[PDB]
RNA sequence: CAGAACACCUAAUUUCGAAUCCAGCAUGAGAAGC
RNA sequence: GUUAAAACUCUUCUCAUGCUGGAUUCGAAAUUAGGUGCG
């Protein structure tokens, strides 16, 4: 029941359409660039048809590049990802559209299209199951980039795990072990494969660099690698969108590795903001390390420093990312100092994918290898077959898995009231991996956040509502961020309570009364601790607490 | 007869558009979120009544021209059966030749229907006295219908087109006084044979 | 020809509805009435059994069903009610199938 | 599917009715070793394998019935989807493990509870799911979960409803809705004094009632449905006809309309109101007479009633 | 029977702000601007016009000493007997003057910019609060085609008086800060309501 | 067999005294109404989970409802919604009437329809409290009398 | 294994999301074969 | 072992026609692009 729309090389369009009868759920609607094909992309999106939802795994263009184009032909109803993926998609779509206007290629979608994609853009974080058109959808972290998820869709005809891109051990800002469904996985759609050296050549260039990174993941991991090792010389970020992504991962640090959920980059990262500071740092002859994101030396800011760095016989150029075909970066890496680092790789190797399949609870019925290069997909598929699991490659491309519901109780004692065969029963809806109703005799056969009491939460929210610090708008926004999930509400409450060091203002509503600063700050800390203790509670309990003060949501 | 007239009518919405929900269960399920729901399908599209708008338009213009056209808008009024609109849309004796469809949209509710907020500004004090949220259909939304005339005459396409220009002038449904429902129409008719499907 | 039996019952697919009569001048709701109607997307099932079948019976029945698609089934056909879509699964049958 | 073995797609029986039985060791046709091992038969490609196993390749699913295992067994080298295994312990393990393309779901059969549970736990620790066996489709229309004793649980008490095609599970909101609907239907069945003792009325002659009823029958105020419901409300007593004519003649204060049908003619507003009160007074004088007299009044205008 | 067409054309003289009412377009736009402007899906600018016209005529006719109802009071029932109920509507009768939204002649990117407004402490003289709102530039042209179904002689004069009151006070929001000071051009014509018949 | 329902509102169809009556035949052979069922149902709804008003005279109520219907405080829409909230239980009708009567501290408005007629503000507040007390006393009566009061005003 | 372009500091918050009318009529109740 | 037995009140004909969820309510009410620096 799943169609791989261009799921071989991901160029000129790629998509995973899981049609389940009542829903045309769509996964990984993105574009890969090779660097006239746009018409074939257009024909493929018109070939997709009406999709009820455009699930998004991660914020790269491979999975998120055709979302406003599906909005343009109006084929998608709802677009859901993580909030980190949503704002990184904002930066991606704006930069991609600016690149389409700069290169004079006919624009695929429009800026208004990007906006109207964000009209219908819902968001949830990990481990938040949503019941959409009898499909239960859950997100899990797969350690690729920030906000990157693997999708777990339970339909009545089976459980599908769209893995997306899987992270490696060398990813420092995230947990290494990718989160998995705790239940049965029937079909697993897996995408195949495709540090001290950097520091020591930074010594042999500085005391005697230029680093081309990628703005999502790669530049922030180079920055964090330089943050852990404090050497002697300084680091500069000469990249606008890389600086915005760095600031957002500082904002979205609750979505990161658990150790890094407590600043993060411990200062000392002078970021160049405008192009005049860029020309200054290009003409600066001081020994310093310049990390910046253009990609493969083809367009961006890097090119302000390239000339200065290129002719310099003391400088070096540190390729921490893959260089694709027909790019200036590839033309300088092959030869037509030069160092290439292979540890800075967001994509997992083959053995990490074997680890990913092996720590499933059950062995999947069929592993659908989709993207990656051909020969690596071939050898990976052979190693899946050596683990006795079925493989369907997209070039080569069937039981039926029905999740039945059984009554398991007596139905003889039934009556009629309104031409209905109704009977009252008290039982237990046990849920195996075959929802089962079972009577009470079966049950007898079987049988970071602070913490506050419920009455203290009630009295503190009532006090701060009378003091006007907590508001109906505040409770409504907190309920929206809490229905998003716990971590999004943690980020919202931390963002409200955080005191701006330049101005001394918190985003809390000011108290109404004759309170002196100290009392105002103690009331703000009371609101912070009270709503974190509310965050620790259950969702229905939070709804029953917040419906007293704000009658709607 | 041996020929039938098919008028494919395409509507592009130019102003905001509202047509209120008529199903009591769906309206009562929507009053916990919006005070004015849009008349919507169970397949999540938007339908607009279209026969009454065309009949009202044609009756107003033909009464203005001076023709002997009845007013079936008065309370429990009966059509006489001799008017041109009685021949087209219907009478109590015989059914009408024109079979007007609902205006089903080409897009689903999550793509064309938005939830908006209207107020009641007090004349002095300039404050929000009342505030109500209502659903509406955006501008640029495309609706489709097929008007099916069983026994075509020479003046059936012309009167339908004149009624469509009157609906463009005055609005199709809902809050026509506040500026809602100002739309535009494309017409592609074709006289099809009645025995077409037999083959 | 069998009656068109719906698969769902009245609480799923039948909703009562408000219909109006509006004065042509003064644009005000003059008459109001409630009418039940069947929702969109509801499915109905019929079984047409043709004894002594000729060659053209499937073609004529399918053409009649296309005519019902174009015109409509039920009442209020001029107002847009009853526009449906048919799907036909024909099956040639020996009459002696029950005689096992 | 397999019912505890009958495996439809047919209804082939492996070791009931309308079947192609395949006996094991250790209907319309009986297939056994004629076809020996390593040879395939059609019916759904069926191949038998020696035990010291029936292999049906269908359109959807490749089913394997093992039989009793004693010694190295013999297993197919193709693709297995279901593995029906007896359990009455390490021999079954490697019989599973040494087979390529390990099956989707295995089935345990022909044993007690403890041995089947121990083997089942050993197969979940091998990461292969098990099923332990011991019709209208059922629909949960419910919506909170729990995790007591490693089961996902929900405390729910509700109703089961049984239609001709499905069985649904509903909560108290459905029962409240149908109870309110049936209470509204029950209370709309009675009025307090229907068909009871005969109950402050204007009086008018029979000829004037004939003249007024004929005049309001020519123009469309007193019509055939009006006379029909008037006679039906007169049959259930005098006060019921009083209530019916007061409901019909009632002018709404918000709209200024009554439930009479408007006259067909060129009458102005005052004359239309005079005709409405003429109809009210004429029918009020008509409720005075006896039932046979009113029937002789109204048969000349509505022959049904 | 005749009908009256009043083609009005607004030129904006002081910057215009009408807030966006659509909840989706609001929450999509409340991460970039704190005060979105009312916008079509076809990227034009929307202004309500019937309420401002009715408010202008209600305030002025109440000041003149006429027996007009105040429909601005909360849950106020219009009388159905006054001039404003005849023109704009009552609970029994609909209004004769069908008044359209003020569709701008230009797209958002040509007439709509994003301004930043402040809130400054009176003692400190420092910018305490900052926010951003969308506003319509000056010289932007809006249009409407006010249609009167059953016209009398005085309705065009009342519409022009209401338009002069809108030029006095303002349309849209933020009127006390100086927003919405506009100018109107009126072209009036009586049209037969049988004129599309051919 | 013992009926657990008081036999009021008891209509007169010929020589057959009558009541339309919906309920349950419990064979414990008792015949209780829906209220016993809800007190039963919530019983299991707290048990199985564990295992894992003012007074007004009936003349005063109909007089007050007639007076508020004439000044359109108690509309047909309001009587209908109060009837649907009263059919869901006493607590739901209590919460709905408390929601309707609640003076919002910001706007200063109540959810009642304003009175039709020239009234002073104090008298308008008295009429709002009269509507609150009258419908609050209507929650106290059983369902069959609260429909026989409200059938005259919203048929 | 992918987008990329004189200086700051700020770009937050709140309140409303309700009320009312209407839910009626009219016509047809028969033929014919076996 | 019943003035028994044998024989189907069967066929033909769409609850259809006439009626627009319409009318009444402005997303506006609060807040200076301020500070910083020598033509
Ligand atoms: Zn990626
Ligand atoms: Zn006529
Ligand atoms: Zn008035």
């Amino acid at each position: 029941m799943i169609k791989f729309i261009g799921g071989a090389s991901k160029v000129t369009g790629s998509a995973f359409l899981l049609e389940t009868g009542n829903a045309k759920i769509l996964i990984d609607c993105g574009i890969e660039q090779e660097k006239d094909n746009n018409e074939i992309i257009e024909k493929k999106i018109n070939e997709i048809g009406k999709a009820d939802i455009c699930i998004l795994t991660h914020a790269h263009l491979a999975a998120s590049g055709l979302v406003p184009l599906l909005v343009k032909k109006r084929k998608v109803n709802k677009i859901i990802s993580t909030p980190a993926t949503k704002e990184l998609c904002r930066l991606l779509f704006n930069d991609f559209q600016r690149i389409q206007e700069e290169n004079n290629d006919i624009p695929l979608y429009s800026y208004d299209d990007i906006e109207s994609s964000f009209e219908i853009w819902d968001e949830i974080d990990d481990r938040n199951t949503i019941e959409l058109f009898d499909t239960k959808i859950t997100f899990y972290n797969n350690s690729h980039i920030i906000g990157s998820v693997s999708v777990f869709i339970e339909t009545h005809n089976g459980n599908y795990l769209f893995s997306g891109d899987i992270g490696s051990k060398l990813q420092q800002l995230m947990d290494y072990p990718p989160d998995m469904p705790d239940g049965n996985v029937d079909y697993l759609i897996l995408e195949s494969t495709y540090r001290d050296r950097l520091l020591e050549i930074a010594k042999t260039t500085c005391e005697n660099v230029l680093i081309p990174s990628f703005a999502i993941g790669r530049l922030q991991e180079v920055l964090y690698t330089f943050s852990n090792y404090n050497f002697n010389f300084p680091v500069y970020i000469d990249s606008p969108m890389g600086s915005k992504v760095t600031n957002l991962i500082k904002e979205y640090n609750i979505y990161l590795k658990k150790k890094l959920r407590r600043d993060l980059f411990n200062n000392k990262y002078i970021a160049i903001n405008t192009s005049n500071q860029s020309k200054e740092l290009s003409n600066s002859k001081e020994p310093a390390v310049i990390i910046s994101a253009s990609g493969m030396l083809e367009g961006g800011r890097i090119l302000n420093h390239l000339e200065q760095i290129k002719n310099d016989e003391n400088s070096t150029l540190i390729f921490v990312g893959y260089q694709a075909q027909n790019t200036r970066g590839r033309k300088i890496l092959d030869g037509e100092r030069i160092e290439k680092l292979n540890s800075f790789s967001a994509h997992a190797d083959q053995d990490e994918l074997i680890d990913y399949i092996e720590r499933l609870k059950y062995t999947p019925y069929k592993v659908f290898l989709v993207h990656g290069e051909k020969e690596q997909r071939e050898i990976l598929a052979k190693r899946i077959i050596s683990k006795k699991i079925r493989v369907e490659l997209p070039e080569n491309y069937e039981i039926l898995i029905e999740k039945k519901v059984v009554l398991n109780i007596n139905t003889d004692n039934m009556c009629n009231f309104a031409s209905y065969r109704l009977m009252p029963f008290s039982g237990f809806i046990v849920e195996k991996d075959r929802i089962e109703i079972n009577d009470k005799n079966w049950f007898d056969m079987i049988w970071a956040l602070p913490d506050m009491s419920h009455d203290k939460i009630i009295e503190n929210i009532e006090y701060l509502f009378n003091i006007k610090i907590l508001s109906k708008n505040r409770i409504k926004e907190f309920w929206e961020e809490f229905c998003k999930g716990q971590k999004a509400a943690i980020k919202y409450i931390t963002q409200v309570h955080r005191k701006n060091p330049n101005t001394g203002r918190r985003n809390w509503n000011p108290p109404e009364g004759d309170f002196t600063d100290n009392e105002i700050e103690k009331l703000y800390e009371t609101a912070y601790n009270t709503l974190l203790s509310l965050i620790k509670y259950d969702k229905n309990k939070v709804y029953n607490i917040l419906i007293n003060f704000n009658p709607k949501l | 007869a041996k020929t039938m007239k098919k008028i494919y009518v395409t509507m592009k919405t130019l102003s905001p558009l509202y047509t209120g929900e008529v199903r009591r269960e769906d309206k009562e399920a929507a009053q916990k979120r919006v005070n004015f729901p849009v008349r919507k399908t169970a397949t999540n599209k938007v339908l607009i009544p279209f026969k009454g708008a065309l009949r009202s338009a044609l009756e107003i213009m033909l009464k203005a021209k001076g023709e002997n056209v009845c007013d079936t808008g008065e309370s429990r009024a009966r059509p006489c059966g001799r008017c041109v609109t009685c021949s087209l849309f219907g009478s109590m004796g015989r059914a009408g030749r024109a079979s007007v469809d609902f205006l089903i949209s080409n897009d689903t509710k999550e793509q064309i229907v938005r939830e908006s907020t209207h107020l009641r500004i007090e004349r002095q004090t300039k404050s929000a006295s009342d505030t109500f949220k209502g659903e509406e259909v955006i501008e640029g939304a495309t609706f489709t219908a097929t008007i099916t005339i069983s026994n075509p005459q020479e003046k059936d396409l012309s009167l339908i087109q004149s009624a469509l220009k009157f609906i463009e002038e005055n609005g199709i449904g809902g809050w026509l006084n506040k500026g809602y429902g100002r739309v535009s129409f494309e017409v592609k008719s074709e006289d099809v044979a009645t025995d077409r499907f037999l083959k």
